[PDB]
């Protein structure tokens, strides 16, 4: 209707060659730009608007700029023509225009521009003459270009200048100089080792200054926010100095951060309370991450405890975020565990998942030894009114955890049922895996597991992965609850032929080696459980699996030798020593 | 001049007769009781005062409890009450984004959007001294 | 039976909605807004099954009506129920649209007091 | 003066506008009140200010404030009890229209005080005058009943259900027997009181003079009722045969599940059954022309009917061929029910229709065909070689969406005929023409493993597989060992490196504890008997069924009951969804 | 690094969107539809960031508008809202006042403002008043 | 007699 409208005015503005104006075509332009941002597809004649491009029309130049930026195609002629403007603008004098043809590059991201102008781009950025507009945007339009093809950047002589970028008046330079360096750092920290012995000076330079200085730098009477948190993280991407003179100047620094978090604050703007407490979090990841300081660490870790307590909850979020790797400490690690109660009480009284799924992962990492048997009950408390999204994670640690911290298996067996009985659907392979592992490893849980798993599948609202355990747990040690009444070999086969067949594939797949487990066993069970196996419903089944597994199970136990059926069907050896696999299947997810 | 300065924010003795007088005289002068609350509308309306009478900077202080605001020095006739904005608001092409609806909303820490209302109530006798400790 | 009459614009707002057992939540409102509309493209079977619950939606070729059920329904009475629904509206007020919804937002609350109770859905 | 709006960028209080005297300002407030209810604001601090004052006209304020009520009812009873007395206090108002508003706005409220505070308002209203009355009446005694606790008074209102079930109005005894249905979800002691000679000639009764509505809850009910005569039970089949109500599915459906689960008799020797399978055939063929979700609904129920009885739309399939214009649901089920009915008499329709679909646009719709062909294929006798044909030049394209899906169906093939198709084994695997997903995989690994005869280089294809050993693909053992347990034996002093690698790889490797018994139980056999290893594991195997995509009977059984239901649109056990 | 910027509505439109990695015509489409999904839902009364599935993507509601930058989890979430919130006040001291509708008409002016804002995933100028100068001079 | 603030940008 309004687009197929507003499509029409556009074909008749451009259409074919019709006799337009310079205006009129930005105009135009302009208008087919405004239809793009209404969700309209239109490429009528991208060549009359990168040719345009050589004019001296700085505002005509942008919007053809921006309409190559958005609509970027993958043609021949006009992306050389494109790169050709580029290379004449970066030759040129204009800063605008280079800075446009920067922006240009950083956001095409093409490899035979990045595989051209990979010479030229630091060349510019250690250019002298150019000014400071040039180098903020050349630098990150080289951190863009390494992000793309970091094979096709070469590590120049002209490093000692890139850390030399750090020493100037203005401070964007500083910025971009920043992001390069932390990028590089990861691949060469001995050619910018000195540019951490530089950023601590420039780092006590911000923060030992008052109100006066950094007149448009500042932030809300904060100096430098993003340019601290910017120098803190390129630190965090750095050993601590072997210089004791850096070193008590770093500790200086942060000790001066402490005590302005710990100052009352000038305004009452929020916007400035952010920006305060974000160089506060950056030093406390980067003391956090060094571990190096203790007299650090226990402030760091006090001042956290005291903003755990806050009202805000995007502080809470981060106050519960930034400690993960401090629970994971040796000194602090006492008073991490100060506050488990105040994490239990965080995950109880809710006001957001993503702050709940903090917590859990808080709680998790700072399990070590305090209470595991109350840590796996407030997860698998909340783990009965969590969502239906991420229950696959929460499983997976209530898991690890269990599996991790057992003095006395027979909670673990319990635990992994009460996990396999609330929300069974998500639970993953590798749990039932581990728990019948652990089982058969084991040999004092055997027949506690066995009668565990016999009374929860009386349940009528039994799971799938329920009657997986149980069919193989029974089919092991159907011999060990032989003695019971209610318990006898007739029920145990009853049981599993009730779960057998409104179950899946997989589930029948084992249960007819369990069938076989028990014509091994028990020869008063042998007649209805070979009759099953005889039946044409198992025979003539669709599916490969239970054909091969009913046609040569009913051809195994007809032989007409014991010996050989107890040789083949005896005792299981007990699994090698695995390496986590579902910690590995974690760290595959997460 | 109060009112343009205070639509303009989008982006001796303390006697307590006297500032019933002179909240009297915001009131007939249209100043109040129809916009919102900011820090800067405060320190507006607190250097208004000092600058055209003289007033030392200590009688605005409202409390900080959750809900309706109170003056806590006495005699100031202004408090505020939670303007819960409705969804029909917060929808216009033409509502000013750094405006006291969606920028005094992350201030307060309970979060709540504040505007201004007179309260002749308060003229018979105190709130505060009978409200907070 | 029908523990939910959700009435959804083509972007994802809720416009009436109504909550008849106790099963169904915020959450159950949010999820299929998560999961039908806000999705990719080749809708399929219109009866989904997300945490054991059942979305039935009904898209007018600008609004969404929705049912959201947790146990045995008839099947297609929902459906059946839904199109006399939209019958019902269209011969009250034209079409539908959100000038409908809004100049008539009492008087669909007036039929769904009326046309349904307790997820039944009883002749006027 | 709590909870203040604005209009628009104004300022004005709300509780001053309720307590005010104007009532269209008033009832402008309260609908600005329920809006921001339904947009999902926290209004509930205006609760005594929209309860308590209710002072002004009857019917569309108390009408709004029942919405209210019956919205918020989960709040707590200390603001609920501010004027719950003279809310309750409304079983003696004049008109019957209020009253019955006032028990459906009642009995939404589970609170504590509802057992001892709501059965006189219930009981004063049971022997009314107006027929909604008692029909709100009895919506609430199953609201009050859906907790199935033991109330004040639950004894006497099961009795008064019993009296209700049978009255005059049609669609209140209806209402009272879906109300008998609700309240038998669980399994009381009282469960589903028939009282046959008097109660069914009163449904049957309801039935014929009801509405458009009330024959849903009447057959839903009738459904699950299981007579023994002969001469009710044909006047039971005789009342419900006429169907073709205004309500075009649902009511026809619930008919057709009567008459389904009323099915006990000869199954080849009865007239009445054959009666029975000529009128079925009318609705369930005119059942399709309607809008398309009713449409995949009669879809699916039609795809159990069609696989429990298949002498219903046997003689009737040109209304099952897919058109142009149709959604995805319904052009798939259309294709299952047509090659489930492809008979011995109309697979020259069937085929050019299957080839014809395999040129389409919509993915899952072209893998359900290119499944449909190999499954007509099963299905027809002397059509298999041309299917085979076709589905080798489908394969012959090279398409990644067609390969893998068709030699699933080849395997399939292969395995209800083991000697007619010995020649596509060497073509077919030494194509491999993609990166092919696990049923392919495993589709590929069985036809390797058997016919080992004329497959002798199976070694390097399956040496191929057996370094990746990352799938979920026990066919690389389970195929191997039938091979080379004859192979091994013809050749000796070779393959041992294959027959003890891929049982090294399923004992100390493979975490599976299934993966691994299936490693020992063949490592502990072969290596100790090889002539009983030839008898277990090479022995022969039974064909398959001619129906290849079914379900099994118990489920089936389970899911003639459930016709109706939402178990045979989802084709799932009904514990699947709670 | 910024991944995406993104401006949209309440009601379901997009006005700025500015796609730093390597997104598809499709998985632009995806992704403005899950954004909207997740950050529109949420009241002001929960945080501002959220996650995807390795996003941290962080929100504010300006009028209606929701500014929504995204960042992988490894830099400093206050430090990108008050980004956002430095953005706005930019926009904002550009003219006297802003909306949507300003937003809409002088998109050439909001793209050259995010331009010599932010860049490459990272910032480009922290200040306002060297921008507000860049952007009187470029105003000739 | 207050006035109305300026909630829309004319």
């Amino acid at each position: 209707k309004r687009i197929n409208k507003e499509l029409a005015n556009i074909r008749s503005k451009f259409k074919g060659d019709k006799a337009l104006d310079g205006y009129s075509k930005k105009k135009y332009v302009c208008k087919l730009l405004f239809i793009f941002l209404l969700g309209h597809d239109i490429d009528f004649g991208h060549m009359e608007a990168v040719n345009l491009l050589s004019s001296n029309r700085y505002t005509e130049k942008q919007i053809g700029y921006l309409f190559i930026s958005v609509l970027v195609n993958s043609n021949s002629e006009l992306i050389r023509l494109i790169n050709n403007a580029i290379k004449n603008d970066l030759a040129s004098r204009n800063p605008t225009f280079m800075g446009l043809a920067l922006h240009c590059i950083a956001n095409v991201g093409s490899r035979e521009m990045a595989e051209a102008f990979a010479g030229e781009i630091p060349k510019i950025l250690v250019a002298g003459d150019t000014m400071d507009s040039v180098k903020q945007s050349a630098a990150l339009c080289l951190l863009r270009l390494y992000r793309t093809s970091p094979d096709l950047v070469p590590m120049g002589d002209w490093t000692s200048r890139v850390v030399h970028l750090l020493n100037d008046q203005h401070l964007g330079v500083v910025t971009a100089a920043t992001s390069l360096i932390t990028t590089l750092a990861q691949k060469n920290p001995e050619e910018f080792k000195t540019s951490v012995s530089l950023a601590v000076s420039r780092l006590s330079r911000i923060v030992t200054s008052a109100s006066t200085d950094l007149q448009d730098y500042t932030y809300y009477f904060v100096p430098a926010p993003w340019l601290s948190v910017k120098l803190l993280r390129l630190l965090q991407c750095y050993p601590p100095p072997e210089d004791p003179a850096v070193r008590g100047r770093l500790t200086e620094c942060l000790e001066t951060i402490l005590n302005k978090a710990q100052e009352p604050p000038k305004s009452k703007k929020v916007q400035h309370s952010n920006a305060k407490n974000a160089v506060l979090f950056e030093a406390i990841s980067l003391i956090i991450h060094h571990d190096s300081e203790p007299n650090l660490l226990v402030r760091a870790c006090n001042q956290l405890g005291q903003f755990l307590q806050h009202r805000e909850t995007n502080l809470r979020y981060l106050a519960l975020e930034s400690m993960c790797t401090l629970a994971s400490s040796e000194f602090s690690h006492e008073a991490v565990k100060t506050h488990i109660e105040t994490v239990i009480n965080a995950l109880k009284t809710e006001r957001d998942v993503s702050v709940r799924q903090r917590a859990v992962d808080l709680l998790y990492a700072m399990c070590d030894r305090s209470n595991a048997q109350q840590i796996v009950a407030e997860m698998l408390s909340y783990l009965e009114t969590a969502d239906y999204s991420i229950r696959e994670e929460i499983v997976l640690k209530v898991a690890i955890l269990a599996e991790k911290y057992a003095v006395d298996y027979t909670w673990y067996v319990d635990t992994i049922l009460n996990l396999i009985r609330i929300a069974g659907d998500y639970v993953s392979e590798e749990v039932w895996y581990r728990v019948i592992q652990i089982v058969i490893n084991r040999d004092d849980v055997q027949g506690y597991a066995a009668k565990t798993v016999f009374e929860a599948l009386q349940a009528p609202a039994c799971h799938e992965n329920l009657v997986k355990v149980g069919g193989y747990i029974l089919g092991e040690f159907g011999n060990l609850i032989a003695g019971d009444p209610r318990s006898s070999p007739l029920i145990q086969f009853n049981l599993l032929h009730s779960k057998f067949h409104l179950c899946s594939v997989p589930t029948r797949a084992l249960l007819l080696s369990t069938y076989i487990k028990f014509v091994n066993l028990f020869p008063e069970v042998k007649a209805t459980i070979q009759d099953v196996l005889r039946s044409d419903s198992q025979l003539k089944n669709a599916d490969v699996e239970l054909q091969q597994r009913a046609v040569e199970y009913l051809r195994l136990s007809t032989v007409a030798s014991t010996d050989i059926l107890a040789t083949v069907l005896e005792e299981m050896p007990p699994f090698p020593e695995r390496e986590s696999s579902i910690l590995a299947k974690l760290k595959k997810k997460k | 001049g109060l009112r343009e300065r205070l639509l303009q924010a989008r982006g001796r003795a303390m006697s307590y007769k006297l500032a019933i007088d002179m909240s009297h005289f915001i009131k007939e002068k249209g100043g109040l009781e129809g916009i919102y609350y900011s820090d800067r509308r405060h320190r507006i309306l607190d250097i208004y005062l000092e600058k055209e009478e003289g007033i030392i900077p200590d009688w605005q202080n409202y409390t900080s409890g959750p809900g309706v605001r109170y003056p806590l020095f006495f005699g100031w006739l202004w408090k505020l009450v939670p303007v819960n904005v409705s969804d029909e608001a917060q929808e216009d092409e033409t509502h000013c984004l750094v405006h006291p609806a969606q920028t005094s909303q992350w201030d307060d820490p309970w979060g709540e959007v504040l505007a201004w209302k007179f309260d002749p109530k308060l003229a018979y006798t105190y709130e505060a001294f009978i409200r907070y400790p | 039976m029908i523990g939910g009459l959700f009435i959804y614009n083509h972007k994802g707002e809720v416009l009436i909605s109504r909550v008849y057992r106790d099963d169904i939540g915020r959450n159950a409102v949010d999820a299929f807004r998560v999961n039908v509309i806000h999705a990719r493209q080749q809708v399929r079977s219109p009866v989904t099954n997300i945490a054991r619950t059942s979305f039935f939606h009904v898209k007018r070729s600008n609004i969404w009506l929705a049912a959201v059920t947790k146990q045995n329904v008839n099947a297609a009475m929902v459906f059946e129920f839904l199109y006399k629904m939209c019958d019902v509206m269209a011969a009250y007020f034209g079409k539908i649209s959100e000038e409908n919804i809004k100049n008539n937002f009492v008087l669909i609350y007036e039929l769904l007091d009326e046309i349904l109770d307790f997820g039944y859905p009883q002749n006027s | 003066k709590y909870f203040t709006t604005n209009k628009k960028g104004e300022i004005f209080e709300l509780k001053a506008e309720l307590n005010n005297e104007k009532k269209e300002k008033r009832k402008e407030a309260v609908k600005k009140v329920i809006a921001a209810m339904t947009v999902g604001k926290d209004v509930s601090s205006l609760f005594p200010d929209v309860v308590n004052c209710m002072q002004t006209d009857n019917l569309e304020l108390k009408k709004l404030v029942y919405l209210y009520l019956m919205n918020y009812a989960k709040s707590q009873p200390d603001m609920a009890i501010m004027a719950v007395n003279s809310f309750v206090k409304d079983c003696e108002d004049p008109n019957p229209l209020i009253r019955a508003l006032a028990v459906r706005t009642m009995g939404c409220i589970r609170v504590d005080k509802i057992t001892e505070y709501l059965c006189e308002p219930l009981r004063k209203c049971l022997k009314d005058e107006d027929p909604y009355v008692r029909k709100t009446a009895a919506v609430c005694v199953a609201k009050l009943h859906d907790i199935n606790a033991q109330m004040v008074e639950d004894q006497g209102f099961l009795d008064s259900l019993r009296d209700l079930i049978a009255d005059s109005n049609p669609m209140v005894v209806a209402n009272a027997v879906a109300a008998l249905s609700e309240i038998s979800e669980s399994h009381p002691n009282s469960n589903l009181l028939d009282l046959n000679p008097q109660n069914i000639n009163k449904l049957l009764t309801a039935l014929n003079e009801c509405t458009e509505w009330g024959q849903i809850f009447i057959l839903d009910c009738l459904s699950n009722y299981n007579p023994k005569d002969d001469r009710e039970a044909q006047s039971i089949c005789e009342r419900v045969t006429p169907r073709l109500s205004h309500a075009n599915s649902a009511v026809v459906l619930s008919a057709v599940k009567v008459l389904m689960k009323f099915l006990e008799l000869l199954p080849k020797d009865s007239d009445y059954y054959n009666m029975l399978l000529k009128k079925l055939a009318p609705p369930l063929v005119t059942l399709l022309s309607g809008e398309p979700e009713v449409q995949y609904v009669a879809l699916r129920n039609i795809n159990l009917i069609v696989q429990k009885r298949p002498e219903i739309l046997k003689q009737e399939i040109k209304v099952f061929f897919v058109k142009y214009n149709d959604p995805i649901y319904v052009k798939l089920e259309k294709l299952d029910i047509m090659i489930r009915l492809a008979s011995q008499a109309n697979i020259a329709q069937v085929l050019a229709e299957l080839k014809e679909y395999a040129t389409e646009v919509d993915v899952d719709f072209v893998r359900k065909a290119v499944r449909a062909i190999g499954r007509c294929a099963i299905k027809v006798e002397q059509s298999a070689e041309r299917c085979v044909s076709t589905l080798l030049d489908l394969i012959q394209t090279k398409v990644n969406y067609v390969v893998q899906e068709a030699i699933v169906v080849i395997r399939d093939i292969f395995r209800k005929y083991p000697n007619k198709y010995e020649s596509i084994i060497a073509t077919l695997c030494e194509n491999l023409d993609s990166l092919d997903e696990p049923d392919a995989r495993a589709a590929m690994i069985w036809i390797v493993g058997e016919y080992a005869e004329r497959i002798d280089n199976a070694d390097e294809l399956l040496e191929s597989f057996l370094e990746g050993f990352h799938d979920e693909s026990t066919q690389v053992q389970l195929t191997l060992l039938t091979a080379i347990v004859k192979l091994f034996l013809k050749k000796p002093s070779e393959t041992q490196e294959l027959v003890q690698q891929v049982l090294s790889l399923a004992t100390q490797d493979s975490d599976n504890p299934d993966l691994r018994d299936r490693g020992y139980i063949y490592w502990r056999l072969l290596s100790t008997d090889p002539v009983t290893a030839k008898e277990v594991v090479l022995s022969e195997k039974p064909l398959i069924s001619e129906e290849t995509d079914l379900i099994e009977p118990t489920l089936l059984d389970e899911l003639i009951c459930h016709i109706g239901s939402l178990a045979s649109v989802y084709h799932k056990p009904p514990n699947a969804f709670v | 690094m910024i991944r995406f910027i993104l401006i949209q509505n309440r009601a379901g439109k997009t006005r700025l969107a500015k796609w730093y990695m390597q997104f598809d015509d499709d998985e632009k489409q995806k992704l403005i539809e899950e954004v909207h999904a997740v950050v529109t839902v949420r009241d002001a009364k929960h945080t501002n960031f959220v996650e995807f599935r390795n996003f941290k993507i962080i929100y504010r509601r300006y009028a209606g508008l929701y500014f929504c930058i995204c960042v992988d989890v490894n830099d400093n979430n206050l430090a990108y809202l008050e980004a956002i919130h430095n953005f706005v006040e930019v926009l904002n001291e550009y003219f006297h006042c802003v909306s949507e509708l300003d937003l809409v008409f002088n998109f050439y002016k909001v793209y050259t403002v995010v331009d010599e804002m932010f860049l490459a995933g990272e910032i480009r100028e922290t200040s306002q008043t060297k921008v507000l100068k860049q952007l009187l001079m470029l105003q000739s």
